[PDB]
């Protein structure tokens, strides 16, 4: 039993906060504590900075290094959030933006006029000059209902003091009072408070902020009241009857909620759905209804697990009883896996918080949450693409530490015939059927794009795959849009408007600019979604080969004895170049950019052709690129001509304007991208012999360093060609996306 | 002269004065006088005019495209365009080239020289710093003393 | 010792020198902009 | 046209740089003093002594066709 | 020769024409009877070496 | 150059000596300076033949490259990078004892 | 069909036989240094050429040269 | 020298059709330990003598090296099974590990010079030498 063994077990004053280990670096390992005889020591100082399992075998002081370092991470978020709210105060036009947010551009950066760099401060209206900016805090602060300039100045000084508490908390949990491993292995209580007292109260108190503040502000903003003439947020609390003049349910009080007459609160907790045509966004009373819906059953889902007081589903027992006929012993052993190694826990946490942020990017463009974000097509493009790439980067880290756990913390004595062992036993049939389907998909997705490109080149346009050709109609994806337009009335009978206007229904347009149009999925989207199904399958072809062949293979039967990150096992067996599980992540990261650039290119052409544009008061709709995705999207030359060559004209004809900083980054990240391939195509032994000429040029002149100037190591040399490629593969997509949509829209 | 025409009297160079301030005054007529974005443009108007009076009195040599050009045929009349920028450049390039060599001899006669290259001896690094405005009369003395160059039978070689 | 000798590590002794030697070039471009010569 | 010949003369000296390294370090070095006993076109010397990818004079040739096409491009 | 610094004469090592530091000269008829140490460590991370008595110049 | 004492003992051959060393001198260099033969390969910290076991004492063994973290957790010190910073008693001939 | 001949420096630092995962290196007692042993290579037909001796080899430069020549299905490491 | 015994496991990643070389790493244990098969998975390790058929000799040595470090036993023997059925007794080669110094000295592939003392490849012209 653990009838008093969920308690706190805290060491008092473990580490003296001193200065002598603070200035003698490399102090976390035996191989780095004896000075830099070589220049591998400087690059090993940064690579072993967060490799805590190579520092101590004691898991108690490993897990105290994790918990204090999260406070250092969370203090960086509050310092960065203070930089957003302070630049809304002293360096912004947001207080001028609220009087007319339909045509005044957002601005949160005034550049110092120094080198003649003042031309980037553009005429963004409001009597204000500055850089046009696209992170979308301005529609967030209208969604929360910050009206005046003082509340942004108070939050950033309220956020800086929240960082100074959060930075102090990591100091207290490594130098005065540190928990033990008994406290960290109480995971049946950690999922209780995180479900209930983090996300439930994180919703329920936020539902308090939305009902009492953001709903009376955004009911008075869209009526046409100036933001100087709206009553204050502490007048919608101490005066109940002022809320009663907006929603008449507040004249009654708390008695419908306590006595369960909850249909009396329908006037401000509704199920409208769809959009709000006055302010250009989601119905805020739906969002105020959505948060306490999640709150009242996250706290219900909080009390699921076993705690101090007897009741609760034990996490060791629900896992153990899931055995089956095919699955051998079931999950017998996985609970001791996840409460010992953090890398096993990080490999599941990164796939979730990665692929929840891809859900964020898809559940934001077609359901615009924030008011007056619907007309601002630059903010929809930047908030899509940034939530893609974080969900693209954090998903390859799930197979980073999925492979780091296998070589370090996977003991096969504790894993006889359980569920993790059985896929190491049949790891040929996992990869080979994944190896077949990528050749099946890439012939059937990219091979059609060649086949439409040849038939246009060979003259015979009646032999490609188009609407006026051999049609490949996406009949499954065209069907579910016809279901969600019957989701009002029929299938969900209390939903008045649609669940989203992307599936169908009606257009919504705000001040002429189109808020949301129905997306008509045609035969050019059967192929580009199959592109997306292909290149996702290749990324899990490299990465699941990295996890299942992390221990051993038929090339190397003792791969885990060399470590996780090693270059090779010699040029024998024909050559073992890039054989580690590190290089599978290094190979798998490249196809992610070869995946996610296509997803944001499918975004930036379809939404520039079918939904965004202009609406005449008769009802005539004229889009930006004229709806050229019906024909020109089906060929690789059409992706080159009508999208890559054509939409980059706003980037490169933008010198002398305020978008001219983006043209420098557009040439900046062609350069860093073709700085990568020096680090990527070449080897090490060339440059080490090339450095060998230069050490002669210094030892002739008494100029040689006492440290040894070496070439970069091979995993280090593959890593610097990796990070350069993903700066120069993303930064020019960044500088072409932002420069196009600010210019044309 | 020396090829093309001077830009002290050049119609295309004076046209680049004309349409640039005509472009920049078009931004001025959408604001109101007294605002801080109005003063940010009008101060940026005069720093383009005085720039166009800097190159006129400087005697730059260009024409046929309205730009300024530079001459690096060793011309002493054109010494202000490349030579005395390079003579200040090569002056205290040769600080860092010499005091890095001066730092790397006294650090070799130490107990642990490997740690001392990234853990600085700041009273020695500044102690070998300010003897760097007077480098090349001492570096030439170092070249003819003999120990600036070690002998070829004691170097590292393949 | 050992805190001013923490301000002798080559990045941080570089960076407070790099804060200095960047800003030497910035503030001479404050008072003398637009210089092709002298 | 002043500046762009220096883009050619960058690529003229750099494609010379890989290959005068590629000629004169086919025999030996400090990283491999017995490169002559292995031949012109061998893969590597392994991961030992720091790692030795692209050590051969064939792989010292191999980098210049990138720089040759960069230069004549 | 005990003690002091001894320069090398053989090629194919990392330390060629370097300073050297001799230690414990061997007397058994072994081909390489000095186990001379060095600073300025090699590619293998080994600051020591043994070679023969034909490469001293001191 | 301080003074330190190391009591070496090899029970397979049966030799127990007390040698004197300094902070810069290695342990087997002091064993060769008192006339005691000891196994070694190249005096680098990068072999297995020169392994001794620290029975009592404190040894700066940190300049080696052969032995890993756990294999030195039992107290196996190569005698050729060892700076004896204490007065110790060391069991030697432990070259098979590490592996 | 490689050729993994061992040179004359050859101090008997018995870890190349330890680092060989194919048992193609084997110590032979031989008149020489205080270790009194040399590294011999009998199984050159059985080797893979994965160069695991050379990474653990603290001589001047490489007591066990490896230099890769011929090959077979054993040396190429195929399980089929 | 071989004998019919077992190993005790389950697996699905092993030798294919292979008939040029196989073997049997045979050893005596001491307990029901759980060990990683070098092609993957786990096994149960019956306390008497037991054997493993695997494909190629890297898997055979890396199971013999893994058995020496964890649950230390210096008694593993390695054969080689031909397609015709002949045995070889490959690995210890005469009753002992090769890191121990033998008394039977063959001494082959032992050049008697330094590695710089090797001729130029012009001197080995149209023939086979270093
Ligand atoms: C007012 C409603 C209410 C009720 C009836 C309960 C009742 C209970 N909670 Mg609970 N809880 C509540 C609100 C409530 N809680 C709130 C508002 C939160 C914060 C969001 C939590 C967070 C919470 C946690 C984190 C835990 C409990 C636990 C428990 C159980 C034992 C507590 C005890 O006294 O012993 C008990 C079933 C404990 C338990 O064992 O869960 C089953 C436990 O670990 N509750
Ligand atoms: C209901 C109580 C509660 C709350 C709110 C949290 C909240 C958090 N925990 Mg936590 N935890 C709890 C109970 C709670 N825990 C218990 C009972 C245990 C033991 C079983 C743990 C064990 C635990 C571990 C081991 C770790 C966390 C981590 C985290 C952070 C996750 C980051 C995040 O989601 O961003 C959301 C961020 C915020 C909402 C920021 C605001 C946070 C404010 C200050 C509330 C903090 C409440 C705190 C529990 C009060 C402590 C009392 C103290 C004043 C004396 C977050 C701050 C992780 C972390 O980041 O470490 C710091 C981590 O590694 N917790
Ligand atoms: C968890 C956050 C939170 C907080 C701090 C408050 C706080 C308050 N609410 Mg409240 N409320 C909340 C969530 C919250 N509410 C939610 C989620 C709902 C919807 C069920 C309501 C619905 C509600 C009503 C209908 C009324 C209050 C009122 C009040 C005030 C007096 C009681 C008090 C300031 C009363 C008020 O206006 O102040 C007198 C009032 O009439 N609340
Ligand atoms: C939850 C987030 C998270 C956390 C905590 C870790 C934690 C860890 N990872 Mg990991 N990883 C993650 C996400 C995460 N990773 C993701 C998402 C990926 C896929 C991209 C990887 C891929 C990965 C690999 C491949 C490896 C690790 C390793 C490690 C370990 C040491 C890391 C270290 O010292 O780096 C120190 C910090 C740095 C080196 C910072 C470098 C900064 C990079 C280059 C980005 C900079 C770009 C910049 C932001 C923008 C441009 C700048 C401009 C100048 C152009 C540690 C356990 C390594 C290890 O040894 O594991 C045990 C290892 O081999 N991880
Ligand atoms: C544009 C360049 C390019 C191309 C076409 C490929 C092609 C491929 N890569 Mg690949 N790759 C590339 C760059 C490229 N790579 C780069 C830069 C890297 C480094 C990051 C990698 C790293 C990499 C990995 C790590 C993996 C692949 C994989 C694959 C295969 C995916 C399956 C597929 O679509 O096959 C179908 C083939 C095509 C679509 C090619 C076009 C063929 C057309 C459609 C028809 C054929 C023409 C003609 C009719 C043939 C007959 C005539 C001919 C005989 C003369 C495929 C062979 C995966 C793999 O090998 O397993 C599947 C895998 O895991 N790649
Ligand atoms: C556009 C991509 C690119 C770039 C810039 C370079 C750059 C260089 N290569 Mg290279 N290379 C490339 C691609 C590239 N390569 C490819 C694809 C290959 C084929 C594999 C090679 C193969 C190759 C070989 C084989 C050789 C070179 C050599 C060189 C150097 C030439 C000397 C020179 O120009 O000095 C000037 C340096 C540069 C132009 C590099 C960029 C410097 C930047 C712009 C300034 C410094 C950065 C600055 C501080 C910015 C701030 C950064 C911020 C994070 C703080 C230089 C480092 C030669 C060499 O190293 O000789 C000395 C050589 O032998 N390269
Ligand atoms: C081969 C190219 C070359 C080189 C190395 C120099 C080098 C130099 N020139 Mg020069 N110069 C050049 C071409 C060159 N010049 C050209 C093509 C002309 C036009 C005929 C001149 C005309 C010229 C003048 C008029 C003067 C120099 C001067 C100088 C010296 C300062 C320096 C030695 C100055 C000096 O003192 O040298 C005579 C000086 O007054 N140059
Ligand atoms: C003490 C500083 C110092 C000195 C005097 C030299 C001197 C020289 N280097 Mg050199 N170099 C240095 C540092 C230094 N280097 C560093 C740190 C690197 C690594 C980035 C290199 C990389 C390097 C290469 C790759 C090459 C040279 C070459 C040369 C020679 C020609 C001059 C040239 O173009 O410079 C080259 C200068 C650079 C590429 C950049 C300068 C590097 C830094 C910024 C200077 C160090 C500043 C340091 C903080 C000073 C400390 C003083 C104080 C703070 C205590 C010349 C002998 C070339 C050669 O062999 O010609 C014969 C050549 O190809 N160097
Ligand atoms: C999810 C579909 C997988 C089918 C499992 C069918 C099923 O019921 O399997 C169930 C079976 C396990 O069932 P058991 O009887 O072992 O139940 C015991 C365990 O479930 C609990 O311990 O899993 C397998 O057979 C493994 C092989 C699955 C093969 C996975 C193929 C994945 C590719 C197909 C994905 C298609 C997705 C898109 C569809 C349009
Ligand atoms: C060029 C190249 C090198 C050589 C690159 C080197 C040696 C890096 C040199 C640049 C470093 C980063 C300079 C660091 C200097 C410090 C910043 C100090 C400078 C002084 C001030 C800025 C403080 C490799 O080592 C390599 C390895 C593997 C594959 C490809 C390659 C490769 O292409
Ligand atoms: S370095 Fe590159 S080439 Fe040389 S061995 Fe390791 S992988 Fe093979
Ligand atoms: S590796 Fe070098 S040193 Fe160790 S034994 Fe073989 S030859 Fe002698
Ligand atoms: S050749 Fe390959 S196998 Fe034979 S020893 Fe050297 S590394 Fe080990
Ligand atoms: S004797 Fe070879 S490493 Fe110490």
């Amino acid at each position: 039993q653990e009838a008093k063994k969920v308690r706190i077990t805290v060491d008092k004053d473990p580490v003296e906060t001193s200065f002598e280990k603070w200035a003698k670096p490399g102090h976390f390992s035996r191989t780095l504590a004896k000075g830099p005889k070589t220049t591998t020591w400087i690059w090993n100082l940064h690579a072993d900075a967060h490799d805590f399992d190579g520092h101590t075998s004691s898991l108690e002081d490993v897990s105290r290094k994790i918990f204090s370092a999260h406070f250092g991470q969370l203090s960086v978020i509050f310092l960065w959030l203070s930089g957003m709210y302070f630049h809304g105060a002293r360096f912004s036009n947001y207080v001028a933006w609220l009087s007319n947010p339909t045509a005044i551009k957002p601005s949160a950066q005034v550049v110092w006029p120094i080198v003649g760099q003042d031309i980037l401060n553009g005429d963004v209206g409001g009597g204000f000059q500055g850089v046009q900016i696209t992170s979308g805090f301005f529609q967030l602060w209208r969604a929360s209902g910050i009206t005046n300039e003082k509340q942004l100045y108070a939050t950033a000084i309220g956020g800086l003091v929240m960082s100074a508490l959060m930075l102090f908390a990591g100091w207290f949990h490594y130098h005065k009072a540190a928990p033990k491993l008994e406290w960290f292995q109480n995971v049946e209580s950690m999922m209780n408070h995180h479900l209930a007292g983090l996300l439930g109260l994180g919703c329920l108190s936020w539902a308090g902020h939305q009902i009492h503040v953001s709903l009376p502000i955004n009911k008075l903003l869209d009526a046409g009241v100036a933001p100087s003439e709206i009553p204050l947020p502490h007048e919608f609390i101490v005066n109940r009857e002022l809320m009663a003049q907006l929603y008449p349910s507040f004249s009654k009080g708390l008695t419908p909620f306590f006595t369960l007459d909850w249909n009396a609160y329908s006037d401000f907790l509704t199920f409208k759905g769809g959009l709000n045509p006055i302010t250009g966004g989601l119905w805020l009373s739906d969002t105020a209804h959505h948060h306490l819906a999640l709150a009242v059953l996250f706290i219900v889902a909080g009390h699921m697990y076993r705690t101090n007081w007897g009741i609760g589903h034990s996490m060791k027992e629900i896992l153990e009883a899931h055995k089956g006929p095919f699955t051998g012993e079931g999950h017998k052993g996985l609970y001791e896996i996840l409460t010992t190694s953090w890398h096993a826990q990080l490999a599941i946490n990164l796939a979730m918080i990665g692929s929840l942020s891809i859900i964020v990017a898809h559940h934001m463009y077609a359901m615009p949450p924030y008011p007056y974000i619907a007309t601002d097509y630059p903010t929809q493009l930047s908030l899509f693409t940034h939530h893609m790439w974080i969900g693209g980067f954090c998903v390859t880290g799930a197979a980073a530490h999925g492979a780091i756990f296998m070589v370090r913390d996977y003991s096969p004595a504790q894993n006889y015939n359980n569920l993790l062992d059985r896929m190491i036993r049949h790891r040929d049939a996992i990869i080979s059927h994944l190896n077949w389907v990528c050749i099946f998909l890439g012939f059937h997705s990219f091979g059609l794009y060649i086949h439409n490109d040849t038939m246009r080149a060979l003259g015979r346009s009646q032999d490609m795959f188009s609407d006026t050709a051999i049609q490949l109609q996406p009949i499954f994806a065209q069907w579910i849009q016809s279901i969600h337009t019957l989701a009002p009335g029929n299938t969900a009978p209390n939903a008045l408007a649609a669940t989203s206007y992307a599936f169908g229904g009606d257009i919504v347009a705000v001040n002429g600019k189109i808020a949301m149009m129905p997306i008509a999925l045609g035969t050019a989207d059967f192929m580009v979604h199959h592109i997306h199904a292909f290149t996702i399958h290749v990324t899990v072809l490299i990465l699941l080969k990295g996890v299942l062949f992390a221990r051993n293979s038929r090339l190397i039967p003792d791969k885990a004895n060399l470590g996780f990150r090693f270059p090779c096992d010699g040029p024998g067996r024909g050559g073992t170049c890039q054989v580690s599980a590190w290089d599978h992540v290094f190979l798998g990261l490249f196809w992610m950019y070869n995946s996610l650039s296509i997803v944001i290119f499918h975004f930036s052409w379809k939404m520039q052709s079918d939904v965004w544009g202009s609406v005449t008061p008769n009802g005539a709709v004229s889009h930006i690129t004229g709806g050229n995705f019906a024909q020109s999207a089906i060929t690789i030359n059409g992706w080159l001509r009508d999208f890559l060559w054509a939409q980059a004209s706003q980037v490169i004809q933008s010198y002398g304007s305020a978008l001219s900083a983006y043209g420098l980054i557009f040439l900046g990240a062609h350069f860093v991208w073709a700085f990568s391939l020096m680090f990527l195509f070449s080897g090490r032994g060339y440059w080490q012999e090339l450095i060998e000429s230069i050490v002669w040029a210094h030892n002739k002149l008494k100029l040689g360093p006492a440290i040894q100037p070496r070439a970069l190591s091979i995993t280090q040399g593959r890593a610097v060609g990796l990070a350069h490629y993903l700066v120069g593969g993303i930064g020019t997509t960044w500088a072409f996306f932002l420069a196009r949509i600010i210019a044309v829209g | 002269v020396a090829g093309l025409v001077p830009c002290k009297d050049s119609k295309e160079f004076s046209r680049r004065l004309d349409l640039s301030v005509k472009k920049l005054e078009q931004r001025l007529k959408k604001y109101e006088p007294g605002t801080p974005p109005y003063l940010a443009i009008q101060k940026s108007i005069e720093t383009t005019k005085i720039r166009f009076d800097r190159y006129a009195k400087g005697g730059l040599l260009c024409g046929k495209d309205g730009l300024p050009h530079l001459i690096t045929d060793g011309r002493l009349s054109h010494a202000t365009e490349f030579i005395i920028p390079g003579l200040l450049f090569l002056y205290i390039n040769g600080w860092i080239g010499w005091v890095g060599r001066a730092y790397l001899i006294a650090i070799r006669s130490s107990d642990k020289p490997a740690e001392k290259e990234i853990i600085l001896d700041i009273p020695l690094a500044l102690g070998f710093m300010s003897s760097g405005f007077l480098w090349p009369l001492s570096a030439w003395k170092e070249f003819t003393s003999g120990e600036l160059l070690v002998d070829a039978n004691e170097v590292t070689v393949s | 010792n050992n805190f001013l000798k923490y301000l002798s590590v080559m990045p941080v002794a570089g960076t407070i020198f790099m804060i200095f030697t960047a800003g030497l070039v910035i503030e001479v471009n404050r008072f003398y902009p637009d210089a092709l010569f002298f | 046209d002043f500046l762009v010949h220096h883009a050619i003369a960058l690529g003229l000296h750099t494609t010379a740089l890989i290959l005068i390294k590629g000629a004169l370090d086919a025999r030996g070095s400090k990283l491999m003093p017995d490169k002559k006993d292995f031949g012109y076109s061998f893969p590597c010397d392994g991961p030992g002594r720091g790692g030795t990818c692209d050590i051969s004079a064939w792989d010292a040739f191999y980098l210049s066709v990138f720089w040759m096409l960069n230069t004549i491009g | 020769k005990r003690g002091s610094k001894v320069r090398v004469l053989r090629k194919e090592s990392y330390w060629y024409q370097e300073i050297g530091t001799v230690a414990t000269v061997d007397t058994s008829g072994i081909r390489y009877p000095v186990v001379v140490r060095f600073e300025k460590v090699n590619y293998s991370g080994v600051n020591t070496n043994n070679f023969a008595e034909s490469e001293l110049i001191e | 150059m301080a003074t330190y004492k190391v009591r070496l003992l090899s029970e397979a051959e049966g030799i127990d000596v007390t040698i004197d060393c300094a902070d810069d001198v290695y342990i087997l260099d002091a064993a060769e300076e008192q006339g005691v033969d000891l196994p070694y390969s190249c005096r680098a910290g990068a072999c297995s033949t020169c392994a001794g076991k620290v029975s009592e004492g404190t040894i700066d063994q940190s300049d080696q490259s052969f032995l890993d973290d756990d294999q030195t957790g039992a107290g196996f010190v190569l005698t050729c990078v060892a700076y004896p910073t204490s007065d110790c008693t060391i069991l030697t001939h432990q070259e098979e004892s590490l592996y | 069909a490689h050729s993994v001949k061992v040179y004359d420096t050859c101090i008997g630092c018995t870890q190349c036989v330890r680092a060989c995962p194919c048992d193609v290196l084997e110590m032979v007692p031989w008149d020489g240094c205080k270790a009194k042993q040399i590294a011999s290579a009998p199984r050159t037909e059985d080797c893979i050429g994965c160069k695991r001796c050379e990474t653990a080899c603290p001589t001047d430069f490489l007591s066990v040269r490896v230099y890769l020549g011929g090959e077979t299905t054993r040396s190429l490491g195929l399980a089929y | 020298m071989p004998s019919p015994t077992f190993g005790g496991s389950t697996g699905g990643w092993l030798r294919a059709a292979e008939t040029e070389e196989k073997y049997a790493i045979t050893w005596t244990g001491k307990k029901e330990e759980i060990f990683e098969i070098p092609t993957g998975g786990a096994a149960i390790m019956r306390e008497g003598d037991n054997l493993l058929y695997l494909a190629r000799k890297e898997q055979c040595l890396a199971l013999g090296t893994q058995l020496r470090n964890s649950f230390k036993i210096s008694d593993y023997k390695i054969y080689r099974i031909f397609p015709t059925g002949e045995v070889q007794y490959l690995h210890p080669k005469d009753g002992v590990f090769p890191e121990k110094v033998n008394e039977g000295r063959v001494g082959i592939n032992n050049v008697s010079r330094n590695i710089g003392k090797n001729p130029n490849p012009i001197s080995v012209k149209f023939t086979g030498k270093s």
